[PDB]
């Protein structure tokens, strides 16, 4: 069912943000057929898992599920234990373990705490990967929030010149809830989702940690600008446009002088 | 009132002053107080202890510079008021403030409190007819003779842009940023003390202004000229001293565009201007690309329409008409303006008279100021 | 009046709260930079995290 | 600047040290006698004791004012000429430039080094001049160890015996190499 699909995908975007795991479900329930599609294609809250072999809380993804079994990126192992063995090299682990340790870094001085996991995934061009990032509000503070990320990358290595094509896409979920006495309790949700293509230069003095890092870290600048300034503005425009402080006999006054003025100025040409 | 208007353009680096009709400003000096920090010992010696004007940049090495407005906004009113005292004076305009109205042009998205102290002193310490303030960014199209069009006025104080429809302009639309020319100024200086060339005095510090203006171009490609090694360009002195610029001229400048270098958590230049107009509603945003303005003395960097245009298409979205337009005479655009808006006979019913503002108060400029 | 003086008051609310959620809430999910006011410097990073373990121990 | 400064007090006291050699005499006076006044126009006011110092020939200088005028510069950059900010001045107004989540940290946490804190009654002069400055209700606590000239080499010798030191310099290799660019990259 194609049209159920495009059906449960655009009433999806319409419904909660925050009711998205719950709704989700019912769809499922009425249209089975589609449950890998509708799973795939809608964007779910990132799931948290506590690894007991290395003491680390590592975000699940859809790249490091064999069968049920999630692999942990710290231990390099499958809850449950498998004996698949799928790890596609030695290399990728110190590549991706290194890789882990950069962007633990980059959270503690951006963000200050939360979780980041990066899986690696090798290719007959070059590796791909997925970064998760997930950061939720103090809950003894007022103040209520969740942030999630999904930076998925696919480096393609060219043969000669050391100038791999860097391919990133991220989808970025934010919720918010301000509980200030003046206001009540006011909820702002939002999503968006961005691609950049970028051509980098590979060496010993500019690795691929390196490229692909100042690649994620700019994206999430960009978003951040935008959803602040130009979603949430035009947010604000709205609310204002609903109802006005200042009576409409007081505007059409200055509008009339306004007015007088752009007729003025047509008029001496 | 008979008397020709006075537009008094109050700018953080250059004060633009003239009557409405008048072409060009007659009367531009810079916006400082300039008290001499050495002692008087002789009789017959320079009397006074404020020069402004030529005066000051004539004896400038007896004097200690200090600007009483930053980002646009009078830090200190006592000197403010002795400056406007002085646009009065002999020496500028020479005439008095009760005989002609005042229009003053104000940078968007200003105090309110600002604009209300500012209102006491024109009708309180001056007996001023009327009083109107006025926007800066609608008055800057008024000269270039357009209706419609977004106005990237990056100043030496504040850089804003205001997308201006058939004279309206959008208030949720108006972007407005701290970083300006002066910043810039200020960039330049540590970087010149990190080559081996110190400027401490703030009378040396116009000198770095002087520099800057003189010898700054803005690369196309700022990694590329950031590796190569650059020519080391001389620069003389009012000494006679010789000091090797060299690599400085293009990364002093590169702060508009990356505000990280200075350390400031605010966009770029570039993203102000796409960002302005893409808030605007859709059926507009294709006009604002099409007619894009530049004023400000910050635009005045070789190949700045160059490197500007390169980046607001890669921010724009594809397929969209970039056309930036820049004014040959790009500082005088606001004061030409306020001279235009003065002239109309409409003008007359806009400003707020000193018996209204005595009745009402601060609400009367509230209600009639756009 | 009373409907007047209470809308007027909650409308206003939400303007400010424009202006907060940008400076707190918004921010304090994500800074737009680290403590330091400057982007993280991704080769330093790589070097640095081994030097600054031992050196802040 | 503060033995030059204080050469200028003595010459005009009637004490001349033209002699580069004479020079390092100054600096040794300067180094030991020179007292930070709590309050400056008070010690001004008051007359001195006129303390006598004892010169390499044998000879008597009475120092009197110079002694606590000299240092005075530290605080006072107008006194030589120069238009800059006083020490005080540059401690707070560093912090005040930091980032608000920091500033408490940075007022809690203040180091002296460098051998010109080594002035009697630096602690308790600065301490006074950055309560002026500083940010009311603010809690300054400035920590200054016994061994503030040997601080920075202190440092180096913790720094140079950590493993991680074995990848922070530059080799001798590296440098042929890429040359002035090997020590820019392994130290910016
Ligand atoms: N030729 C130039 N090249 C580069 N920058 C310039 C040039 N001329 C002036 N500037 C800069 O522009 C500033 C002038 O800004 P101005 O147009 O007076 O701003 P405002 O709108 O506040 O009056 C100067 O202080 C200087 O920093």
């Amino acid at each position: 069912s194609d049209q159920q699909l495009d059906c449960a995908l655009d009433l999806m975007r319409r419904l909660p943000p925050q009711q998205i795991e719950k709704n989700l479900s019912d769809l499922i329930d009425l249209v089975p057929s589609l449950c890998e599609d509708l799973l795939s294609s809608v964007d779910q809250p990132l799931k948290i898992a506590r690894d007991k072999v290395v003491g680390k809380d590592y975000l699940l993804c859809d790249y490091n599920r064999d069968g049920d079994s999630y692999r942990s990126p710290w231990s390099n192992k499958y809850d449950p234990p498998l004996e698949d063995g799928a790890m596609p090299s030695a290399r990728l682990r110190k590549l991706e373990v290194e890789a882990n340790n950069a962007f633990d870094q980059y959270r503690d001085l951006y963000f200050e705490g939360g979780v980041s996991s990066v899986y690696l995934w090798d290719l007959d061009h070059g590796f791909a990967g997925v970064i998760l990032i997930k950061k939720a509000g103090d809950g003894s503070k007022k103040i209520k929030g969740c942030w999630d990320s999904i930076h998925v990358v696919e480096v393609q290595e060219k043969s000669s010149g050391r100038t791999a094509h860097y391919k990133l896409t991220s989808t970025v979920m934010l919720w918010l809830q301000t509980n200030k006495s003046g206001s009540g309790t006011m909820n702002l949700g939002g999503s968006l989702t961005r691609q950049m293509e970028k051509d980098e230069t590979v060496s010993d003095c500019s690795p691929h940690i390196a490229n692909i890092g100042r690649l994620v870290e700019d994206m999430e600048n960009k978003i951040r600008s935008t959803l602040n300034e130009i979603y949430f503005g035009k947010t604000k425009d709205i609310v204002n446009g609903l109802r006005s402080v200042q009576t409409f006999a007081d505007k059409s006054k200055q509008e009339a002088l306004k007015n007088d003025l752009v007729e003025a100025l047509k008029r001496k040409q | 009132i008979a008397n020709q208007p006075v537009v008094i353009d109050n700018g953080s680096g250059v004060i633009k002053a003239g009557f409405a009709g008048d072409q060009i400003p007659k009367y531009c000096f810079p916006n400082y107080v300039g008290r001499p920090k050495h002692v008087r010992v002789m009789a017959g010696a320079l009397e006074g202890d404020i020069f402004i004007g030529p005066k000051a940049e004539e004896h400038r090495g007896l004097l200690s510079i200090r600007y009483p407005m930053e980002h646009g906004i009078v830090k200190d009113w006592n000197d403010m008021e002795r400056i406007w005292q002085y646009v009065y004076s002999k020496d500028q305009l020479q005439t008095f403030s009760e005989e002609h109205p005042v229009l003053l042009t104000e940078a968007p998205l200003n105090p309110r409190k600002n604009r209300e102290r500012a209102a006491e002193v024109f009708f309180e310490t001056f007996n001023v007819p009327a009083l109107f303030i006025s926007m800066q960014a609608v008055l800057s199209l008024y000269a270039t003779g357009r209706t419609t069009g977004v106005v990237l006025d990056s100043g030496d104080g504040v850089t804003h842009a205001v997308p201006i429809y058939e004279g309206f302009a959008m208030p949720h639309s108006i972007m407005r940023i701290d970083i300006a020319g002066r910043d810039v100024s200020r960039f330049l200086r540590l970087y010149l003390r990190k080559e081996g060339y110190d400027f401490h005095s703030s009378s040396e510090f116009e000198i770095v202004k002087a520099i800057k203006e003189r010898a700054c171009y803005l690369s196309i490609n700022p990694q590329k000229d950031e590796t190569l090694e650059t020519e080391k360009a001389q620069y003389y002195l009012p000494d006679g001293s010789t000091i090797e610029i060299g690599p400085s001229r293009f990364r002093a400048p590169e702060l508009l565009f990356r505000p990280d270098l200075i350390g400031e958590e605010s966009e770029g230049i570039h993203e102000v201007l796409v960002f302005a107009i893409q808030k605007s509603d859709m059926d507009l945003r294709r006009t604002l690309f099409s007619n894009i303005v530049l004023s400000g003395g910050s635009t005045l960097f070789k190949g700045f329409g160059d490197r500007l245009l390169s980046e607001v298409k890669k921010l724009a979205p594809k397929d969209v008409k970039i056309r930036i337009s820049a004014p040959q005479e790009r500082l005088y655009s606001t004061w030409i303006g306020g001279s235009i808006l003065a002239s109309l006979d409409t003008f007359k019913k806009m400003w707020v008279s000193k018996k209204e503002y005595e009745e009402d108060g601060a609400r009367s400029i509230h209600r009639k100021t756009f | 009046k009373i409907i007047e003086n209470a809308e007027n008051e909650y409308q206003t609310a939400i303007s400010e709260n424009y202006q907060t959620m940008s400076d707190t809430t918004f921010k304090a999910l994500r800074r737009q930079l680290p403590v330091t006011r400057t982007k993280i410097d991704w080769n330093k990073i790589l070097s640095y995290k081994i030097g600054k373990e031992m050196q802040n121990a």
